[PDB]
């Protein structure tokens, strides 16, 4: 039926293609892309304000 | 800042757009190597 989420997480040595694979299945299925780094980050109130 | 702090005024960058007055200048950051990586809010993540 209805749509649905899901969690998904790739590894594997830098610069394989990865990201790239992302943009691409945003316009397979249709689905809005957003990159959002979060490198080093310690601030809770980036996560929730 | 925000606008709504008191004393806000817009960062350094609009000034350099408001002063050369084109759309494509010649910025350049110098001397990024030593950079204050602090816990105050890393300018660094802001680089990027
Ligand atoms: N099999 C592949 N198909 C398409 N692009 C690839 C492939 N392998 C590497 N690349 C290129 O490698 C670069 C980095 O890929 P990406 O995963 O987006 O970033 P990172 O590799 O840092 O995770 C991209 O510009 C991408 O085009």
């Amino acid at each position: 039926g209805s749509t649905q989420g899901k969690i998904l997480c790739f590894y594997g040595p830098p610069g394989v293609g990865k990201t790239s694979i992302a943009r691409s299945i945003a316009r397979a299925l249709n689905r809005e892309y957003f990159r959002f780094s979060v490198g080093g980050m310690t601030d809770v109130a980036e996560i929730k304000g | 800042h925000r606008r709504t702090y008191v004393g806000a005024m817009p960062g350094k960058i609009i000034q350099c757009l408001k002063k050369t007055k084109t759309e494509n200048p010649l910025i350049l950051i110098d001397e990024v190597d030593k950079i204050g990586r602090g816990y105050q809010g890393d300018p660094s993540s802001a680089l990027l």
